[PDB]
């Protein structure tokens, strides 16, 4: 498991007088994530004596 | 510059300078200014509190007493550099007879090219060299004035045709506002064709936004008076 900053987001921007509107922005996520691992798994066979 | 502060919609307005006779406030103007409008809306979007005013102002004009011109307008045709010849006399087409007084006025004569008035309704309007555009000047044929219109073209193919400014105008684009303090400013233009006497009447539309993005429209009216001698 590892973790992906999606995105970071704004903060409310440059006012010069109070106009009450952009107070908190808004943030990212985080976006935790996953991922397994696979495996081949093969056999062979010979008998005994076209192998000796 | 003429001030105006809008009434604030409160049902307790009329405030102190107001001279009953008519609902539209007053305009006086003199033909051939060009003069400069402030508008206060402070009263009126102040107490509406949110973003202020927003440039979104719309205006309207529409006359209660024309007075038809005498003389018709015209319009003249002529490549870059070239000399152009036109008449003056097929514009005026009086009812009763008398003579022809042709006058050009050196306040409103060319501005990129000098005319010449001839003897009998002619006139040579040899443009600036190495210029090309759309130039006017206003005739007087015997007191009532009109304009001649000619557009100087780059050898090219063309130019367009010119719409013929009104007697009252207002500006494309040199309006403002200011929503620190509410205020709008424009410019009123009058033409030297004007009669003294007509009147025209200006509405103007005006939308503040509030703290969200909505809107407060507001309509008010002006009663612009074509007088003489300012």
């Amino acid at each position: 498991t590892y973790m992906k900053i999606a995105d970071y987001g704004q903060l409310g921007e440059y006012t010069c007088d109070a106009k009450c509107d952009a107070e908190f922005g808004e943030p990212g996520n985080i976006r935790h994530l996953e991922g397994k691992t696979y495996d081949y798994r093969g056999v062979f066979c010979f008998n005994r004596k076209n192998l000796q | 510059m003429y001030f105006f502060s809008v009434d604030p919609r409160n049902g307790a307005s009329k405030s102190g300078d107001v001279c009953g006779s008519c609902c539209c406030e007053s305009i006086s103007a003199r033909p051939g200014e060009v003069n400069g409008v402030m508008v206060s809306y402070a009263a009126w979007s102040a107490p509406l509190r949110g973003h202020g005013l927003t440039n979104k102002t719309t205006f309207e004009i529409d006359g209660v007493s024309v007075t038809p011109p005498k003389v018709s307008n015209a319009f003249g045709r002529t490549k870059v550099g070239v000399v152009f010849e036109g008449t003056l006399s097929d514009l005026f087409p009086n009812p009763e007879g008398e003579q022809v007084e042709y006058e050009i006025s050196e306040l409103n004569g060319p501005s990129n090219g000098v005319v010449e008035l001839g003897a009998n309704g002619a006139f040579t309007y040899t443009p600036g060299a190495l210029f090309t555009g759309v130039d006017r000047f206003w005739f007087s044929i015997n007191g009532n004035i009109g304009e001649y219109v000619i557009s100087v073209d780059p050898t090219t193919s063309e130019l367009p045709q010119p719409p013929f400014t009104t007697p009252v105008y207002v500006p494309a684009a040199r309006r403002s506002v200011d929503p620190r303090t509410h205020v709008l400013k424009f410019v009123l233009g009058v033409s030297p064709a004007a009669i003294p006497g007509d009147v025209y009447r200006l509405t103007v539309r005006q939308v503040a936004i509030d703290c969200d993005g909505n809107e407060f429209v507001h309509i008010s009216c002006y009663d612009i008076s074509i007088g003489s001698c300012g």
